[PDB]
Formats: C-alpha cells, sequence, structure tokens
RNA sequence: UUGAGAAGCUCAGACGAGUAGGCAGGCGUGGAGGUUUGUGACGAAGCCUUGGGCGUGAGCCUGGGUCGAACAGCCUCUAGUGCAGAUCUUGGUGGAAGUAGCUAGAUCUAGCGAAACCACAGCCUGGGGAACGGGCCAGGC
RNA sequence: GUACGUGAAAUUGCUGAAAGGGAAGCAUUGGAAAUCAGUCUUACCUGGGUGAGAUCAGUAGUCUCUCGAGACUAUGCA
C-alpha cells in the first residue's frame, strides 16, 4: 500500500572520529538521497530521531525515541553531523534513522 | 512580610525588546499548506491569517475535517498551489485568547469529585462551531471554483520511494 | 539455628545438621552435589548402591586425580569414585532429616532434598579439612486447578 | 574596645562560632543575620539593634556603648506592633540616625520573624501526621518473636485442619462443589 | 480504591463515605516507599482499629 | 542559576581495582616510570585544579542549597535568615526524640531538611 | 545598595608540562587545655551497603542494615600520627591438590594425606630499532 | 549457646542473575535491564459578612526597670 512516511530515511554510519580517537558526542548520519554537501544544506537543522523498541513496555508502548538535530555537513558526499539528546549507542552503526521535514523553511 | 528579607539581587535591566515576527514570503493567507507535525500530520489545510508567531489555519470541515487551529510556521510546508479567496471571511475573532486553553479552575470542595472522583467533562461550545460553520461557507465556493482543490485538500501528503525533498519543488 | 537457605520454615521442611564432621571437605562437596534435588527415597537407594559399589559418585569440580569410570554415564561425565566415609555421613544425616519429618507429621511420599550444603569446618603439616553438612527435605510443591 | 574585642573574638576564639565550609555562623541569640561577620557581631559592635521573638511577639532590642559594662541593663526592649507598616515605622523611629545598614538588617529580620510566626500559625490549623520514633530494641524483639510465632502458628496444618473440619460438618449444600466425586464418596463412608 | 487527595482527613473521609453507602474504611499508611500501618474503621461510628503491617509480600515474591 | 559540575566520576587510585590491599582513595603516583604519572593516552585522569567547580555554586546540592549539619533545635534556628541558601541536615547520631523536634521546628522556619524522614514513621 | 570575618568585598589582564630541589595552604589519627548551656539505651563507637550528597583531592556529611556505651565539631597544645612493597614482622588463608604419595581390600578401590613454587597470564607469523614475545602493530587461527 | 561482646579482609560452600572462539583487565561514550534520588498548589493580593481579643480603649490597678519601657490583672470589643 502507501504508508505515511513524512520523514526521510537515513543511516547511522559512525562517530566523529580520527584514526584512533572517537567523539561520540557527534554522529555522522547519511541522509540517503542526498549526494553532496550543497544538497545537505537543505537538511541542516532538521530533527532526526532514532526509533527502536524495548521488550519492557512503558505506558503501554514498546517504542522509544532518541531525538536529535542535524548540525552541519560532513565531507563532500552529503553525509551530515547530528547531535542527539542522548549520545547514540555504538551498536547502532548501520542502523536506520528518520529525518523529519521540520523545522521547515520552504 | 513585605520588606525584602534576603539580598534579592534584582535582575539587571535587559535590552531585549519584543519586535514582531517576520513570517516567510510564501506563508501568505490563503495558501494551501501541508501540516508537518501533530495529530493532523500530512493533512493539507488553508491559511486564514497569520498570528503573532503562528498561522491561524484550517482545513474545510467537510473536506478533511481539520478545525480552525493554530500551527507553528516552522511546522508547515507552504505548497505553491493556487491561492484561495480569504478576504471575504473576517478573522479578527482569531486572537491569542480565542485559542488560549480555558483556565484550569473550579472551586471543588473537599470530597465528592475531590475524593470520590466524580469529575466533570469538557466539550467544545457551539460558539466555536458557529464561527467554524461560517468560514467553510465563505471558503467552499472559492475552492469549488478551481478544479481539483476539493480533492486536493481531502488527500494527505506522503513521501513515496525515490522522493528527494531537497530536489523536488513544493 | 539458621541454615543457609531461606527455606527451613516449619511449613514443609525438616532439617538435619552435622558440624565438625571428620570427613574430607572436597569429597563431601561432590556427594552433596549429586544427591541435591533428588527424592528422599531415591537418595537412600543411591547411597545404598555406592556402599555396594553398584553406583559411582561423579566428581565434577574436584575432578583432579579421578580415573575414568563406566558408571558415571548417568550424570554425563566419566570421572567418578565410590566414597564410603563421606556417603556414610550423608546416610546418617538423611535418616535424621527423615526422622525429623516423620515427627513433624509431614507427608513422607513427596519428600525431596530441597537443599544440601557442605561448608569447611576449622582445620585441625597434616591439617585436614572437616566438614559442616546441612540438609533440608521438603515436599514437592504442586499446583491446583484454578476454577474449571 | 570594639576593634580590640573583634580581633580577640572574631579571629582567635568565640564560643558562638559555628565553622562551616562556605560560611561561619554565630550561635549568639542577639545576631540579626545569624552569620559571623564584623558588622553582625553583637559582641564587637557596641551599638547594636536586633529583632527577636518572645512567645509570639516580636521585640526590637537595642544596646548602646554607654551601657556596655552593665550586662543586666545592656539591652533595651520595645514591642513591635502586629501591624507590619507600624512595625517598620517603629524600627525607623527607635533607630533614628543609626546607620542605614543596621536599620536595613533589622527590617529584614522583622520580615523573616513575621513569616515564621505566620507559618507557625498555619501549621497549627492544619492536620499533620505525628512522627513516632522507631525503637531499635522493640523492632528486634518483635521481629524475633514474630519468627517464633509464625513457626508455632503452623498455618498450612491449621488451614487444612479447619477446611476438612468444615467439610465434615457440611457447611456447604447437599454435596460440595469443591470436591471430586471419589473424595466425596470417601467422606460419606468415613463420616457415617 | 480511591486515591487520597489533598487535605481530606480520615474523619472527613468516614463521614463522606458513610453517606455513599460504605460500611468499612481501610486506610493504608506508607512512608519511604513502604507500607507499615493499616487503620480500618467501621462506618458510620463503629470502632476503629489501628494495626502495623510487616513482612509484606506480594504474589510475585 | 544552575549548578554545573565539571566531573561526576571520582578519581580512583591507580591499580586500586587489581589489589584489595590498595584502597580506592586517591594517591599521587610517585613512580617515575609510571604511565599514569606521565599522563599517556588511555591512562586515567588525575585530580587537577582545573576540575575545580564554580565558586558561586561550590558546596551546593543539586537542588541549589548548601548542607548545614544540625545537632539540635538551636542549630536549625540559625537558618532563619538563610533558608533559601541552606538546607538543614540532622546528624546521624541525633536520636529520634530530637529528630522529630528538629523537623517540626524546621517546618515553621521554612527550612528544607535533607533527611527529615529518618528513624521515624507517620501516623495520620 | 545595605557588598567592613579590611584576615572582607570588588574590578581587570596575563598565564597553566615538570624529575632533583625550593615554597605555601590544606586532609586525617592518639592524647591535653578551652569551648559547643554539644550527641547518646527514643541507641555512642565500630562494621556492612549496586542508598544519597559535598570537595580538584586528601577526605567529609548522610539513609538503611547490624550493633550495644560511650563520643564528636570548633580554637589552641601535643606526638610512639597516615604504608602496597623492605627475599619486612606476627596471624589468618588460598591455588598447586585430593596431587606427590603412604594404611587396608581386591594395577584398581577404600582410608589417611603433603611440600616446593605462585605479579598476571598462556596458539603462531612477521615487523616492531631498547628484549620485544607473553601482553604492542598488521595477519591467520 | 561456654567454637560464646562487636565480628572486617583474604578464603570457602550454596543459591540467584548475567556473561563466556586461547585471558581477565581498566578508561571514555551511550543502550538495555535492575535499582535509586525527586521534587508537586500553596500560598499571596483584595474584599464583604460574622463573631473573636491587645500592643485598640473620649478606660481603671499591680510588679520590675527608668516620666515611659517591659510583664501582667479587671473591664469594655464602639
Amino acid at each position: 500500500a502507501q504508508g505515511h512516511r513524512l520523514y526521510v530515511k537515513a543511516k547511522h554510519l559512525s562517530f566523529q572520529r580520527s584514526k584512533h580517537v572517537i567523539h561520540p558526542g557527534t554522529s555522522i548520519v547519511k541522509i540517503e538521497g542526498c549526494d553532496s554537501k550543497e544538497e545537505a544544506q537543505f537538511y541542516l537543522g532538521k530533527r532526526v530521531c532514532y526509533v527502536y523498541k524495548s521488550s519492557k513496555a512503558v505506558r503501554g508502548s514498546k517504542i522509544r525515541v532518541i531525538w536529535g538535530t542535524i548540525a552541519r555537513p560532513h565531507g563532500n558526499s552529503g553525509a551530515v553531523r547530528a547531535r542527539f539528546v542522548h549520545n547514540l549507542p555504538a551498536k547502532t552503526f548501520g542502523s536506520s534513522l528518520r529525518v523529519m521535514l521540520y523545522p521547515s523553511n520552504i | 512580610k513585605y520588606y525584602p528579607a534576603y539580598r534579592e539581587n534584582v535582575p539587571k535591566k535587559a535590552r531585549k525588546a519584543v519586535r514582531p515576527t517576520k513570517l516567510r514570503a510564501s506563508l501568505a493567507p490563503g495558501t494551501v499548506c501541508i501540516l508537518l507535525a501533530g495529530r493532523f500530520r500530512g493533512k493539507r489545510v488553508v491559511v486564514l491569517s497569520q498570528l503573532e508567531d503562528t498561522l491561524v489555519v484550517t482545513g474545510p470541515y467537510k473536506v478533511n475535517g481539520v478545525p480552525i487551529r493554530r500551527v507553528n510556521h516552522r511546522y508547515v510546508i507552504a505548497t505553491s498551489a493556487p491561492k484561495i479567496d480569504v478576504s471575504g471571511v473576517s478573522v479578527e475573532k482569531f486572537t491569542k485568547a480565542y485559542f488560549a486553553k480555558q483556565k484550569r479552575s473550579g472551586p471543588v470542595k473537599k470530597d465528592e469529585a475531590f475524593f470520590a472522583e466524580n469529575a466533570p467533562k469538557n466539550a467544545l461550545p457551539a460558539e466555536r462551531i458557529a464561527d467554524q460553520k461560517a468560514v467553510d461557507a465563505k471558503l467552499l465556493p472559492a475552492i469549488k471554483a478551481i478544479p481539483n482543490m476539493k480533492e486536493y485538500l481531502a488527500a494527505s501528503f506522503a513521501l513515496s520511494n525515490g522522493d528527494r525533498p531537497h530536489l523536488m519543488k513544493f | 539455628v539458621r541454615y543457609s537457605a531461606s527455606p527451613a520454615l516449619e511449613t514443609k521442611c525438616a532439617k538435619a545438621r552435622g558440624a565438625y564432621l571428620r570427613t574430607h571437605f572436597k569429597n563431601s562437596r561432590e556427594v552433596a552435589f549429586t544427591i541435591n534435588g533428588m527424592s528422599l527415597k531415591k537418595a537412600f537407594i543411591f547411597l545404598d548402591n555406592v556402599k555396594e559399589h553398584k553406583q559411582a559418585v561423579p566428581f565434577r569440580r574436584f575432578n583432579g586425580g579421578v580415573g575414568r569410570t563406566a558408571q558415571g554415564k548417568e550424570f554425563g561425565v566419566t570421572q567418578a569414585r565410590w566414597p564410603v566415609k563421606s556417603v556414610k555421613f550423608f546416610y546418617d544425616l538423611l535418616k535424621n532429616a527423615e526422622a525429623n519429618a516423620e515427627a513433624k507429621g509431614l507427608d513422607m511420599d513427596k519428600l525431596i532434598i530441597k537443599h544440601v550444603q557442605v561448608n569447611a569446618a576449622p582445620k585441625q603439616a597434616y591439617l585436614s579439612s572437616p566438614s559442616h553438612i546441612e540438609i533440608i527435605v521438603a515436599e514437592e510443591e504442586e499446583a491446583v486447578p484454578k476454577a474449571n | 574596645q570594639d576593634e580590640v574585642i573583634w580581633q580577640v573574638v572574631g579571629h582567635e576564639f568565640c564560643s558562638y562560632r559555628i565553622k562551616g565550609e562556605a560560611q561561619n555562623f554565630c550561635r549568639n541569640e542577639y545576631n540579626v543575620t545569624g552569620l559571623c561577620n564584623r558588622q553582625s557581631c553583637p559582641l564587637a559592635n557596641s551599638r547594636y539593634a536586633t529583632v527577636r521573638e518572645d512567645n509570639g511577639k516580636l521585640y526590637l532590642y537595642m544596646k548602646t556603648i554607654e551601657r556596655a559594662h552593665f550586662p543586666s541593663k545592656l539591652w533595651q526592649r520595645i514591642k513591635l506592633s502586629k501591624n507590619y507598616a507600624k512595625a517598620l515605622e517603629q524600627i525607623d523611629q527607635q533607630l533614628l540616625y543609626w546607620p542605614g545598614r543596621q536599620i536595613h538588617r533589622c527590617k529584614q529580620r522583622l520580615t523573616r520573624l513575621t513569616q515564621y510566626l505566620l507559618k507557625a500559625r498555619r501549621l497549627a490549623l492544619k492536620h499533620q501526621p505525628a512522627l513516632i520514633p522507631i525503637k531499635p530494641k522493640q523492632a528486634h524483639r518483635e521481629a524475633s518473636r514474630e519468627r517464633k510465632a509464625l513457626i508455632a502458628a503452623k498455618l498450612e496444618k491449621n488451614i487444612e485442619k479447619e477446611l476438612v473440619k468444615r467439610l465434615k460438618s457440611g457447611v456447604y449444600g447437599d454435596q460440595p462443589l469443591n470436591v471430586n466425586e471419589e473424595i466425596w464418596n470417601k467422606v460419606l463412608a468415613a463420616r457415617e | 480504591f480511591r486515591k487520597r487527595t489533598g487535605d481530606i482527613e480520615v474523619h472527613e473521609i468516614a463521614e463522606a463515605a458513610a453517606k455513599r453507602g460504605y460500611t468499612d474504611l481501610l486506610v493504608l499508611n506508607e512512608d519511604r516507599k513502604k507500607t507499615n500501618a493499616l487503620t480500618l474503621v467501621h462506618l458510620p461510628n463503629g470502632p476503629s482499629f489501628y494495626f502495623t503491617l510487616s513482612n509484606l509480600q506480594t504474589a510475585k515474591e | 542559576v544552575n549548578i554545573i559540575k565539571k566531573r561526576t566520576k571520582p578519581f580512583k587510585r591507580h591499580q586500586s581495582d587489581r589489589f584489595k590491599r590498595v584502597g580506592e582513595s586517591w594517591r599521587k603516583p610517585r613512580g617515575i616510570d609510571s604511565c599514569v604519572r606521565r599522563r599517556f593516552r588511555g591512562t586515567i585522569s588525575m585530580p587537577k585544579i582545573g576540575y575545580g567547580n564554580n565558586k558561586k555554586t561550590r558546596y551546593c546540592m543539586p537542588n541549589g542549597l548548601k548542607a548545614f549539619l544540625v545537632r539540635n533545635v538551636s542549630d536549625v534556628e540559625l537558618l532563619l535568615m538563610h533558608n533559601k541558601t541552606y538546607a538543614a541536615e540532622i546528624a546521624g547520631n541525633v536520636s529520634a526524640r530530637k529528630r522529630v523536634e528538629i523537623v517540626e521546628k524546621a517546618r515553621a522556619l521554612g527550612v528544607k531538611v535533607t533527611n527529615a524522614g529518618a528513624k521515624v514513621r507517620s501516623q495520620e
């Protein structure tokens, strides 16, 4: 059919790292469909979230969300830097993300 | 009880005066815009007027069932669909106090609802519906004049596979 | 006194205790591990078999220096022995727990060894290792149909 | 005098000083601020005014340099009206031409002592649970005797003894609904 | 069950519960996240018994 | 005014987790050939004055108040003027007869007590 | 404007590796003078704790449990005052080990039973300059 | 409970939970699970009514200090 999907699919690649030092405060996010740093400027400031599930349920809901915001582009290939309210776990490398269309300026 | 009992360091005189918000160029009244967040996410609605910060927006009741509601201007995508005639409907009644949440009051005495929990319930007054019934009366002919507008606002916006929001124009 | 296990309330438990028993601590730890959780009637047969070398006690933890045996396949291993002095002490304690349960008026057909623990008594270059042994026997807990 | 007194008490030893990490406090009853300072020391300040409470009434206490060697007559006392506006003016009139810092600190203490009396009156009207102490000896005694009582109770033995007893007496109808047919047959043969 | 709200007292609850058709009122006293007392009163004017609970153990335990 | 803590983890003594004989309390490493003293990469941190917290918010609890140890009612009355800066903390050796009278007195004074519900029960 | 512990308060700028060594201020322990009109059988001290808090730190405060008769903060005085090492001293206790073996029965079983040693570990291949392989780096397992 | 006040650490047994391809191992950042602190609206302002009483009386006494300053007593509550 056709769902809602008012967001854009994205992937968690890695932390902002050098060769041997990592900085989990900033995460590198690949917004799929964005292919250059100029294109990444559209998604700057948008709200990105990591939706996952836990077996224990809270308020009758098993879905937990970590909210973040895209800060700046990273590299020439359209990858961006995102800072989350809680630093994303290291195990979520390659995990999917949702990039909202808000806040909007179009 | 009135002479200040403590040091009470008064805040220094701030120099942050309140100036009116500058809305976007394309967020004009009568624009068909897509709601991005809330319970009506994806719904297309018609902008009646711009409040101090938000947009007093509504979808026609008989089209998509979106009542007269405030929406933040950052949470709205303004599509380039043809404008709707809104100069014919008065919007002075849509103020900050009009949408303001009714004050949580009620001098409930001890016991009964205070303890036994026989609480009352809320309901939208017919006054809000009466004003609402007027706006679609002055808006439905406008949307019916141009083709597909009635069907446009009924549908809900969504993103399909291979849709790049940065590239494709709204 | 108080035992190591939260059971041994009057409800369904019969206690037997042996302090400063003159037996090796490492041997007793293996015998206790074997008969733990097993029914009281079956335990008497097992201890009877070991005395007649019909059955062997598998040594799991302190398995050092224990030869291969063909009687340990019941427990999944092959290192087993036939301790007698340690088994004799456990036979005396089990009879004491069985007699305590009988005096309590407990149902004797459902008794199982709920808890058995061996602790090291004070040591007394030939300081051997005496053993503290405590045994709790209780009925097998059962369910009842709810409403239908 | 005053500068000699302060050096002896403020910097060598005062029995009223509570040495805290961020600040030093004063155990003196005649200190307006409750802190150990040069200006709030009642001992080192020959002219000193404070407000304190006696059985629900706030009084202005003042001492002068000329009564410093008569401890029984050192401090003079006046009544401050329950009306706050009149109480402020009473401090202003009695402390006339005193330094503005001393009048300021007396009016600040009058506000805190008025709020405390107000809060004391409102606590009396309210119904608040009474705090009852926990006695370590009685808790140990009751915990041990309870363990003996629970063992001596034999709950399961006594529960099933009564349940069977009321089965015999037929507290139920003709045949009970909680018993299997075979058990009920055994009951009938045994009881008759 | 009725959650205890605001500043309603036991005697007020008893007088309010009596007119609502209640026969016995049970009040559970808890502090520091532990129930330690139980007072039951017999409406409307019956004797009130004050107990102290101990060794509380729910079904899961 | 918000309390900012430069660090929340304590500074443990080096090699304190490998030996029970070596306590967790911080000891300066005197070894010259020690990697911890020379501050290599991966080595633990050491107490430096840079970690010192803001003077204004120093000694402040997360609720914004500074602890004041109280042994009797006379101690708690000192906080009449400083009830918005300090919280009463009844000492551990003060009996339950005095803990109740300190808590009732601190209630009228408008003073927060950090351990007001200790060694007592309630009776509504 | 109250912000005179003038030993306080306040404003500004620069600066921050560190062995030997130099200097300053603090934390903790036993006892002594003074003090807190101090704490304590309604529970002192001690100990336990994935309870909480404070301090850059030494450390300190506190809840719960255990416990049972004493004890502490502040100013000063005093010293047999702070430990991971000394093939340290005394005591306790481990792995080695139910091993090496030494009393019975039929090499097996039973019974009785050590000591040396012990930073921790335990697959290779290379390179890693100072050995580096056992810890390090790139590869196999 | 005479293996007797308190009863630490090393060490041992049992039970529970978790982890586990030839080490553990600690640090940094989060997740998960468990478990805690950790808090709330309740008071202020402005009334009006009702009565209440003193620090109010177009009031009378006593006591202690020094006229008037505190403590009370009787009466009125305008």
